[PDB]
Protein backbone atom coordinates (compact mmCIF):
# COMPACT_ATOMS: atom_id res chain seq x y z
CA UNK A 1 0.00 0.00 0.00
CA UNK A 2 1.62 3.57 -1.42
CA UNK A 3 0.01 7.09 -1.39
CA UNK A 4 -1.67 7.62 -4.28
CA UNK A 5 -2.04 10.97 -6.47
CA UNK A 6 -5.52 9.74 -7.30
CA UNK A 7 -8.80 12.07 -6.44
CA UNK A 8 -11.29 10.04 -5.59
CA UNK A 9 -14.68 11.38 -5.50
CA UNK A 10 -16.76 11.46 -2.13
CA UNK A 11 -19.13 8.79 -3.49
CA UNK A 12 -16.35 6.56 -4.45
CA UNK A 13 -14.66 3.70 -2.07
CA UNK A 14 -13.00 1.60 -4.23
CA UNK A 15 -10.97 1.87 -7.60
CA UNK A 16 -10.77 -1.15 -10.09
CA UNK A 17 -8.39 -1.99 -12.68
CA UNK A 18 -8.86 -3.07 -16.76
CA UNK A 19 -9.13 -6.33 -15.32
CA UNK A 20 -11.67 -5.59 -12.86
CA UNK A 21 -9.60 -6.07 -10.16
CA UNK A 22 -9.08 -3.61 -7.21
CA UNK A 23 -6.34 -1.24 -7.64
CA UNK A 24 -7.25 1.89 -5.40
CA UNK A 25 -8.70 1.61 -1.99
CA UNK A 26 -9.76 4.55 0.87
CA UNK A 27 -9.13 3.68 4.68
CA UNK A 28 -12.05 4.20 6.10
CA UNK A 29 -10.60 5.59 9.45
CA UNK A 30 -8.51 7.75 7.81
CA UNK A 31 -10.15 9.43 4.11
CA UNK A 32 -5.89 9.24 2.42
CA UNK A 33 -6.10 7.19 -0.91
CA UNK A 34 -3.81 4.03 -1.10
CA UNK A 35 -2.73 2.09 -4.06
CA UNK A 36 -2.39 -1.41 -4.16
CA UNK A 37 0.90 -3.42 -5.65
CA UNK A 38 1.56 -6.69 -5.76
CA UNK A 39 4.93 -8.41 -4.31
CA UNK A 40 7.67 -8.61 -6.22
CA UNK A 41 7.89 -11.50 -8.45
CA UNK A 42 9.61 -13.04 -11.53
CA UNK A 43 10.69 -16.05 -13.21
CA UNK A 44 13.49 -18.37 -12.28
CA UNK A 45 15.50 -20.50 -14.41
CA UNK A 46 18.75 -22.85 -13.50
CA UNK A 47 21.60 -23.14 -15.66
CA UNK A 48 22.94 -26.04 -15.38
CA UNK A 49 25.61 -28.67 -17.04
CA UNK B 1 29.18 2.42 -57.21
CA UNK B 2 28.28 4.31 -53.75
CA UNK B 3 27.89 1.88 -50.81
CA UNK B 4 27.86 4.68 -48.24
CA UNK B 5 24.10 4.94 -47.57
CA UNK B 6 23.98 0.85 -46.79
CA UNK B 7 27.61 0.30 -45.35
CA UNK B 8 27.66 0.90 -41.84
CA UNK B 9 28.31 4.34 -40.31
CA UNK B 10 30.98 4.70 -37.34
CA UNK B 11 28.76 7.38 -35.82
CA UNK B 12 26.74 5.63 -34.95
CA UNK B 13 26.76 4.11 -31.62
CA UNK B 14 24.84 1.01 -32.58
CA UNK B 15 26.77 0.35 -35.91
CA UNK B 16 24.00 0.64 -37.79
CA UNK B 17 23.40 1.76 -41.74
CA UNK B 18 21.71 4.67 -42.82
CA UNK B 19 19.10 2.65 -44.06
CA UNK B 20 18.93 0.59 -41.19
CA UNK B 21 18.69 3.61 -39.22
CA UNK B 22 15.39 4.80 -40.90
CA UNK B 23 13.99 0.54 -41.05
CA UNK B 24 14.65 0.88 -37.25
CA UNK B 25 12.27 4.49 -37.18
CA UNK B 26 9.42 3.35 -39.21
CA UNK B 27 9.07 0.87 -36.87
CA UNK B 28 7.58 1.81 -33.47
CA UNK B 29 8.83 -1.30 -31.35
CA UNK B 30 7.28 -1.53 -27.72
CA UNK B 31 9.83 -2.03 -25.06
CA UNK B 32 8.34 -5.04 -24.06
CA UNK B 33 9.31 -5.61 -20.55
CA UNK B 34 12.74 -6.91 -20.79
CA UNK B 35 13.91 -3.08 -21.20
CA UNK B 36 11.19 -2.40 -18.60
CA UNK B 37 13.35 -4.26 -15.51
CA UNK B 38 13.21 -1.50 -13.08
CA UNK B 39 11.34 -1.38 -9.77
CA UNK B 40 9.51 1.55 -10.55
CA UNK B 41 7.04 -0.13 -12.60
CA UNK B 42 6.26 -1.81 -9.21
CA UNK B 43 5.60 1.95 -7.80
CA UNK B 44 3.08 4.00 -9.05
CA UNK B 45 4.71 6.84 -11.28
CA UNK B 46 3.61 8.24 -14.93
CA UNK B 47 0.05 7.09 -16.37
CA UNK B 48 -1.30 3.53 -16.59
CA UNK B 49 1.00 1.49 -18.33
CA UNK B 50 0.05 -2.29 -20.36
C1 LIG C 1 27.99 8.83 -52.01
O1 LIG C 1 26.81 9.40 -51.48
C2 LIG C 1 27.01 10.19 -50.30
C3 LIG C 1 25.62 10.62 -49.87
O2 LIG C 1 24.96 11.33 -50.91
C4 LIG C 1 27.96 11.36 -50.58
O3 LIG C 1 28.36 11.98 -49.36
C5 LIG C 1 27.89 13.33 -49.02
O4 LIG C 1 26.72 13.14 -48.18
C6 LIG C 1 26.13 14.33 -47.66
C7 LIG C 1 24.99 13.88 -46.77
O5 LIG C 1 25.29 12.65 -46.13
C8 LIG C 1 25.68 15.22 -48.82
O6 LIG C 1 25.05 16.41 -48.34
C9 LIG C 1 25.91 17.35 -47.66
O7 LIG C 1 25.76 17.24 -46.25
C10 LIG C 1 26.59 18.12 -45.47
C11 LIG C 1 26.52 17.70 -43.99
O8 LIG C 1 25.25 18.07 -43.42
C12 LIG C 1 24.36 16.92 -43.33
O9 LIG C 1 24.97 15.82 -42.59
C13 LIG C 1 24.99 15.89 -41.13
C14 LIG C 1 25.61 14.60 -40.63
O10 LIG C 1 26.88 14.44 -41.25
C15 LIG C 1 23.57 16.11 -40.61
O11 LIG C 1 23.59 16.16 -39.20
C16 LIG C 1 23.05 17.44 -41.18
O12 LIG C 1 21.79 17.75 -40.61
C17 LIG C 1 23.00 17.40 -42.71
O13 LIG C 1 21.93 16.51 -43.03
C18 LIG C 1 26.14 19.57 -45.75
O14 LIG C 1 26.95 20.47 -45.03
C19 LIG C 1 26.26 19.85 -47.28
O15 LIG C 1 25.77 21.15 -47.57
C20 LIG C 1 26.64 21.79 -48.52
O16 LIG C 1 26.22 21.54 -49.86
C21 LIG C 1 24.93 22.08 -50.22
C22 LIG C 1 24.59 21.59 -51.61
O17 LIG C 1 23.32 22.12 -51.97
C23 LIG C 1 25.00 23.61 -50.12
O18 LIG C 1 23.74 24.17 -50.46
C24 LIG C 1 25.38 24.01 -48.67
O19 LIG C 1 25.46 25.42 -48.55
C25 LIG C 1 26.68 23.32 -48.21
O20 LIG C 1 27.74 23.97 -48.91
C26 LIG C 1 25.55 18.77 -48.14
O21 LIG C 1 24.16 19.01 -48.03
C27 LIG C 1 26.86 15.53 -49.72
O22 LIG C 1 26.42 16.30 -50.83
C28 LIG C 1 27.54 14.25 -50.21
N1 LIG C 1 28.73 14.58 -50.99
C29 LIG C 1 28.71 14.77 -52.31
C30 LIG C 1 30.02 15.10 -52.95
O23 LIG C 1 27.67 14.68 -52.96
C31 LIG C 1 29.24 10.86 -51.25
O24 LIG C 1 30.02 11.97 -51.70
C32 LIG C 1 28.94 9.94 -52.44
N2 LIG C 1 30.17 9.39 -52.97
C33 LIG C 1 30.37 9.17 -54.28
C34 LIG C 1 31.70 8.59 -54.65
O25 LIG C 1 29.51 9.42 -55.12
C1 LIG D 1 18.73 -1.03 -10.90
O1 LIG D 1 20.11 -1.21 -10.52
C2 LIG D 1 20.99 -0.15 -10.96
C3 LIG D 1 22.38 -0.53 -10.52
O2 LIG D 1 22.49 -0.59 -9.11
C4 LIG D 1 20.53 1.19 -10.39
O3 LIG D 1 21.35 2.23 -10.92
C5 LIG D 1 21.77 3.13 -9.88
O4 LIG D 1 20.72 4.07 -9.54
C6 LIG D 1 21.05 5.00 -8.51
C7 LIG D 1 19.81 5.84 -8.27
O5 LIG D 1 18.95 5.83 -9.40
C8 LIG D 1 22.26 5.84 -8.92
O6 LIG D 1 22.62 6.71 -7.86
C9 LIG D 1 23.43 4.92 -9.27
O7 LIG D 1 24.52 5.69 -9.75
C10 LIG D 1 23.02 3.90 -10.33
N1 LIG D 1 24.11 2.99 -10.62
C11 LIG D 1 24.59 2.79 -11.85
C12 LIG D 1 25.72 1.82 -11.97
O8 LIG D 1 24.12 3.37 -12.83
C13 LIG D 1 19.06 1.44 -10.75
O9 LIG D 1 18.58 2.63 -10.14
C14 LIG D 1 18.20 0.27 -10.30
N2 LIG D 1 16.81 0.49 -10.66
C15 LIG D 1 15.91 1.00 -9.80
C16 LIG D 1 14.52 1.17 -10.33
O10 LIG D 1 16.22 1.31 -8.66
C1 LIG E 1 -12.93 7.54 14.81
O1 LIG E 1 -12.51 7.95 13.49
C2 LIG E 1 -12.73 9.34 13.22
C3 LIG E 1 -12.35 9.58 11.78
O2 LIG E 1 -13.33 9.06 10.89
C4 LIG E 1 -11.92 10.19 14.20
O3 LIG E 1 -12.19 11.57 13.97
C5 LIG E 1 -12.29 9.83 15.64
O4 LIG E 1 -11.45 10.53 16.55
C6 LIG E 1 -12.15 8.32 15.87
N1 LIG E 1 -12.59 7.97 17.21
C7 LIG E 1 -11.76 7.89 18.26
C8 LIG E 1 -12.38 7.51 19.56
O5 LIG E 1 -10.56 8.12 18.15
Amino acid sequence: LTESNKKFLPFQQFGRDIADTTDAVRDPQTLEILDITPCSFGGVSVITP
Amino acid sequence: FNFSQILPDPSKPSKRSFIEDLLFNKVTLADAGFIKQYGDCLGDIAARDL
